[PDB]
Formats: C-alpha cells, structure tokens, sequence
C-alpha cells in the first residue's frame, strides 16, 4: 500500500 | 554580485580569555562549499521553530549532559565499570560503519576498521601505548551506555535534563529513547558522511567536532551503498579523493557545518547526512547522543512528498525487491533492465 | 561450423494442386533471426507438452472454428447484426494499440490510429471505397463478439469446439474465458510487438498472418513503454527503423516464426511478446482470439523465478511508485535516483 | 508481500 512505502525503519551506526 | 558560505565561522572566545577555542588549521579541506548551523539559546524561539521543522540548530544552554563535562579517561576508567566496550580500529582516519549482519550478502568487502571488545582500562592502556611509540594507529570507542556502568556513572546520568529532552520528544511526538552512544575518539578521527533512521540529540562534552550535514534532498549527490551492503546509508563518496565520473552530482553537493564543543547539543535531524569530524591537534573527543525513534507515519499522506519520504520509498523499494528476488545481488540487474531505455 | 533460423519455412502446399499458400515475397523484411514455431496435430504429445510448458504451438486440426471457416464480409455483413464495431484507422500499416484511459497521464502523445465505431456495412462500405480509388488509408476491425450477433452468427459461435478447448481451460487450470476478439484486417496491416497479460488461443480463419513471437526473457530487448503510458505493454522498438542507440538490445533479439491459415490454431503463451502481420497482397484476413485469465500464482514462491514473473515484479514496481509518489510523471526521476552510481 | 509482487494482472489490446 501507498502508507507500507513511506513507513521508516529505525537503522544507526550502532551494533546490534 | 551573487558569487553566505561562512561554514564554521570566526572561532569562539573561550571564557576568562583563555583563548580562541579553534583554529582553522585544524579543519580538514574538503571540495565544496558550506553555510554556518545556526548558534541559539534553547529559550530562543527560533531553535524550537527549527526542531520543529526538522532542521539542524546547535543549541549552547541546554545542560544537557551537565553531570558529564567533568568526564575523562582518568575519571572513566575510575567509574565506568568492569563491562565490555565495543573499540574500532583502523590504519586510517575514515571510520566508516558497516553492518556486520550483511556481510555474508557481500563476501567481495573487506572492512578497514575492525571491532574489539575489551575492558575500559585496555581501552585507556592501548591509547598510551599507541601514543607513546608514535603509531599510526586510530582507535574509536563507541558503545552504548548499559546497566553495567559504575555508581558515580550512574549518579552523572541521572543528572541529565531530563526535564528538557522528555519535553523535546513529548512536543515532537517522537518515540522512545532508544539508546545513549558514548563515542571517545582520537583527534583526526573522521566518522564518514551517512544519515541515521532516528533523531538524534548529539551532546558534546570534551573536545571539539566539526559537524557537516546535508539535508535529505542531496540523496542524489551523495551515493549511498545500496541498502543490502554492510555500508547501507553511508556515502560511496570518498570525501578526501572524491571521483566525479562515478559519482558527478558530488559536484553539485553543499552542506551545513558548525563546530561544537563542551556543553553544546547538536540536533540532527533523522535521514539529514553527517559528516563528523574531531579537530587535528585537538586531544581526544568526548560525545555522548540521545537516539529517539521518529513521530509515526501519518495515516493518510500528505503530497507534495518531502524529501525524506521519498528516500524512505526507495528503501523500501530495494528491500521489497531483495526479498522477492530471493537474492539481494539481483536487485541492481533487475533495476537497470527496469530503466534502460525507458526511463533513461 | 555453428554460423536453425528457417523462419516459417517452405510454404506449405494446399490441397488439390491449389499452389503454394503463400510466397516469401509477401513477407516483410526485419533485422533479426527467427527460428520455426512447431505445427503439430492436436493429438501429439509433444503439443499438450508445450502447452503445459507455456510455448508456442500451432495446432493444424483442432476444429476450434470450423464453422467460421465459411465466414467473408458479405456473410458477417448479413448476419452479424446491427451492433457497433470498433474500426481503428491509420495512415500507416503499423496499428500500434493504446490505452484511451491512460492518454490524460501522458498528453504529448498523439495517437498515429484513431478509433471509430460503426455498424458492420459501414466498415465494408469504407473498405470499398478505399479499395476503389486507390487510396492509402488502412482498417483494422477490432471488435469483441457480444449479445448482439445475429441468429447464424450465434449457431456458428455454438459450433466451435468447446469440448476441446474447455479441455484445455481445465488441464491448464486457467481462469475463465474472458472475450472472443473478431480481427478484421487489411492486407499489410501490422499489429506491432507487444504482449497481453492472458492466454490466447489465435484462431485463424480467412487469409494469412504471420506471428513472430519472442519469449518473457526477451525484455531486456524489446524495451516496453512505461506502464503509465498509453502504450504499455507494446514495444518501443520501431522494426521497420530500429533505433540501436535508444534501444542497443534490439540487436540480440531472437524470434519464433510461423505462417497461420484457416483453420490453424496458434496459443499464445501470456506475457509472449507477438508481433503479428497479414500477408502483404494476401487479401483480407479474419482472426478469432480465444482469451483466458492465467491460473493462480502459487501461495508460496518457488524458486528460481520465471522470466515472466520478473516482468510481473517490474510491472508492480511501476504501478506502486506511480500510486505512492501521487503522480506517474514522477517514477521515472525516482528509479533513476536509486540507480544512478548505486547499481549501474 | 512477495506474493502480491508476482501477482499478474489481466491487462490486454483490447478496449473497455
Ligand atoms: O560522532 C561521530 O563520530 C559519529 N556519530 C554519529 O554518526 C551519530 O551520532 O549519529
Ligand atoms: O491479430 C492481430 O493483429 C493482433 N492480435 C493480438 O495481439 C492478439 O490476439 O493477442
Ligand atoms: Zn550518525
Ligand atoms: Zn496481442
């Protein structure tokens, strides 16, 4: 949907 | 005649005339231009009026980290506790991050920084021990403050502003703090130009940073790694030697730079590309950021897109198309015969 | 030495000493190689196994259409009814096909063939004319069959084999049919390449047409519209005048070739790229398609993909972008800002 | 999903 393709992740420079 | 890029500007007095705290001797020479972040008391109504608007401003009051501007190796080392800390090493300057999750998706990089876990006095003791022979080797820790820290860790943590920041995330509507990032670096130390997926609060304690940033709409001149390389949301662009037929539109990038140094908040904003860098000569560097996870995406959009929205649908993209593929390697020749001759 | 490509052969012999069905010179010249599709009896196994593998096949004695086989204009005329045919017109034997709904996204495109709607005496009237004073201008009649078909058209229609063909609906596990397309064309007429998201069985029933078909995998060299455009799914590729810096693929395109008469039936596997012309100087040609839904995509994907199911992802990709970014304009400047420096 | 990006469509020459 229009709304899934505008959602964000939350990545950083950080190891998990 | 229009041929306002001030960059960093005249260096700061410190107090009680100790000086300029800077020079420009200590920056690195880069190919483009850049115009000066704004410099504002956090009771200054055009500070709110940036956050608000998701643009960077440095704000000089905040107190912040208050408890923490006593912070050095000598105190660390005494308070921080018997736990792990995350050290990269490198033979150069340039520490650029990389995920070690996809690695196995890219078997042909070869990292130039390499991660070490050891305790905070290893940490202190291998700096000496670099320092003393004259080595060129450059350390940079970077790990997030968990429960294992020492009692006066603890007590200078509790005695951030709260008040402040939870008022921050309570008018922008962001989510949780996700974590704090302690990063102790050696001067020349260079984190290379990337955006990070979370708003970030960046709290200088000790040294100096000169911090560039570029908004989210020079994706085109920055080249990011595609999204399923270990360097995913890091530029390609190498900054010191940059090549122009791989990557022209570097030719087209401008960027915002301030210097912060003790008792500064930098707020840089989510997608926002940054630079950061910590002054040659200038001793070691003391940061500590507060990561929140953004305002939720509105239920219905709202056209024309901003920028940042559309690089969030290209990941997107990328990713989808990862999955259905089956293999991230044929994203790229799935794209090009997508485009070529139609779209080109 | 390996330096095969027969095209459609030596044409074939009708019965009764009649001569050959047609000659090479009735064909038109292209810059590619071609190899023969199969004519096959519809009781060869190795025709139910292209079918099954979603090739082309010509089935020389399926019957579909026997009763059509008797079918002229003076016949239709008398009892096709008084219903409205759509008649496309063009100053130029190619018919390149285009979507009416789509033109308002794309206003520089200025359609070469215009469609009007007239009752079937009309159409042979305007044949008539044209015929007589020697003019230039070209038919092509391209008209579903409906309710509206008189009595003898309705017993002929009841007269095909639907035992066969529901047949092979079932073994395929196909959809419905969804239409039966008349084709009513003049000597020359050129449909250009392009491929259909159905089934087709092409049922043959006055004059002769050749197809030049070109597998899924051939996408990278026929160079499709955007999807947003009025033409897509047809090629950019002009075969009469291939432009090899627009479309430099074009240079590795392979075909399958065949020659149909009446009574032949040719299934058109979907997403097929076809390119279809009736014989230069072969008099009018009558074609009835047969066009059927795929069957289902499987729950669960299996891979390596298909070649189709690659352009079934490219197709999704487009049509997403252009609902996200709110205008289709905007997918092109997108996909390039994800490519360009990234993955090409 | 990646069932919904196989999915076909029936799309074909002919008007509606
Ligand atoms: O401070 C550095 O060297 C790098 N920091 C970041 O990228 C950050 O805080 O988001
Ligand atoms: O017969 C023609 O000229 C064109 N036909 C088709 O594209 C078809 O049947 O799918
Ligand atoms: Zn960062
Ligand atoms: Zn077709």
């Amino acid at each position: 949907l229009a709304d899934y393709l505008i959602s964000v992740g939350a990545d950083i420079n950080k190891i998990d | 005649m229009a041929a306002v890029a001030s960059g960093s500007g005249e260096p700061r007095e410190e107090a009680g005339a100790l000086g300029p705290a800077w020079d420009e001797s200590q920056l690195r020479s880069y190919s483009f231009p850049t115009r000066p972040i704004p410099r504002l008391s956090q009771s200054d109504p055009r500070a709110e009026e940036l956050i608000e608007n998701e643009e960077p401003v440095v704000l000089t009051d905040t107190n912040l980290v208050y408890p923490a501007l006593k912070w050095d190796l000598e105190y660390l080392q005494e308070n921080i506790g018997n736990g792990d800390f995350s050290v990269y090493s490198a033979s150069t300057h340039k520490f650029l991050y990389y995920d070690e999750k996809k690695m196995a998706n890219f078997q042909n990089f070869k990292p130039r920084s390499n991660r070490e876990e050891m305790k905070f006095h290893e940490f202190v003791e291998k700096l000496q021990d670099i320092q003393q022979r004259g080595g060129e080797e450059r350390l940079y820790l970077q790990q997030t403050l968990n429960d294992t820290v020492g009692r006066k860790i603890v007590m200078d943590f509790l005695g951030f502003n709260w008040n402040w920041i939870n008022k921050q995330q309570g008018k922008r509507g962001w989510g949780q703090l996700t974590s704090n990032l302690l990063l102790i670096g050696m001067e020349g130390n260079v984190t290379p130009a990337h955006y990070d997926e979370q708003q970030n609060f960046f709290a200088q304690i000790k040294g100096y940073k000169r911090c560039i940033l570029f908004p989210p709409d020079q994706f085109e001149c920055l080249y990011p790694y595609p999204v399923h390389h270990p360097c995913d949301r890091q530029s390609q662009v190498d900054f010191d030697n940059p090549d122009y037929e791989r990557f022209p539109n570097f030719q087209n990038v401008v960027g915002y730079e301030t210097v912060v140094g003790p008792g500064d908040v930098l707020y840089i904003p989510m997608y926002w590309w940054h630079h950061i860098e910590s002054l040659l000569n200038g001793g070691i560097t003391i940061t500590v950021n507060f990561w929140y996870k953004g305002a939720p995406t509105p239920k219905r959009i709202e056209y024309p897109l901003k920028a940042h929205q559309k690089v969030a649908i290209m990941r997107n993209i990328e990713k989808m198309l990862g999955e259905a593929l089956g293999n991230p390697q044929e994203v790229g020749p799935l794209l090009n015969t997508m485009i070529k001759g139609r779209y080109n």
